[PDB]
């Protein structure tokens, strides 16, 4: 689904701004 | 705690990782600004598949779960903010913390509920099978019997495809193994089941006193059958 897509797209997002500490 | 289904674990594992935690923090805004994007557009598939499903739990259930992503973004985007001013404050750092905290949890949520519709839908396809065999007691001529294989055989495979395909995603691997034993068990019983019947309805259209027999061998194999789609059902919930 588009669910699953959208979610990741967060989950990455996210990565990156963790990623930056 | 392990996320079920090889999908919500590629999605989720990642950044599960990551949190889990000075001095100077860089500029986030640009970042946090990418997360606040996709949350966005998270939200939006959400409210689509709230007004355009058919399942009342999804429907109650998912809204609660786009909220708390979205206010965790919220103390995300004001966790930078603050950090400019001050690269050392030490409540910045916490909004940061459980800014994305909030977004691991709802993503979670959101995602458990979504599964959730998915399971309900393959326990359907099962009750399907059940009412179905609750329907073998009534055949008594040989032609109905043609009738009821002729339905039964295509639903049998049609459950069995889809719990082998539901099966191969789970991350658990003793729930994997319970599936698949109880899948092979309800394929091996159909044949034993039609020529349950096949002696039955015989058994009738001559009159042979072993007919008490042929019924209830043919109800044993309707009950081993049952007994067998209760447990997938049980074991799909985990």
């Amino acid at each position: 689904x588009x669910i699953y897509x959208x979610a990741k797209x967060v989950x990455x997002x996210l990565s990156k701004v963790l990623x930056x500490i | 705690p392990v996320f079920h289904t090889r999908t919500i674990e590629s999605i989720l594992e990642p950044v599960a990782q990551q949190i889990s935690h000075g001095k100077a923090i860089p500029d986030l805004t640009a970042p946090v600004s990418a997360v606040q994007a996709a949350v966005s557009n998270l939200v939006r598939v959400g409210k689509e598949t709230v007004q355009t499903t058919e399942d009342q739990i999804l429907k109650r259930d998912m809204p609660p779960a786009f909220i708390k992503v979205e206010n965790a973004c919220t103390k995300l985007v004001r966790a930078a903010q603050m950090l400019q001013a001050d690269p050392y404050s030490v409540p910045a750092r916490d909004y940061l913390i459980d800014g994305s905290r909030g977004i691991l949890s709802g993503t979670s949520d959101l995602l458990l509920t979504f599964d959730e519709a998915e399971v309900r839908k393959i326990i359907r396809v099962c009750k399907g099978i059940l009412e179905y065999l609750t329907v073998a007691e009534v055949v008594e001529t040989m032609e109905d019997l043609v009738t009821y294989t002729k339905n039964l055989g295509p639903g049998m495979t049609k459950m069995a495809k889809m719990i082998d395909e539901r099966q191969q995603e789970l991350t658990h691997q003793e729930h994997r193994v319970m599936l698949v034993n109880s899948m092979n068990t309800v394929k091996e019983l159909l044949p034993v089941l039609i020529s349950a019947m096949k002696i039955f309805v015989t058994t009738k259209n001559t009159k042979s006193q072993g007919i008490e027999e042929a019924l209830k061998n043919r109800n044993f194999t309707v009950e081993k059958m049952s007994a067998e789609i209760n447990e997938i059902i049980r074991v799909l919930q985990l």
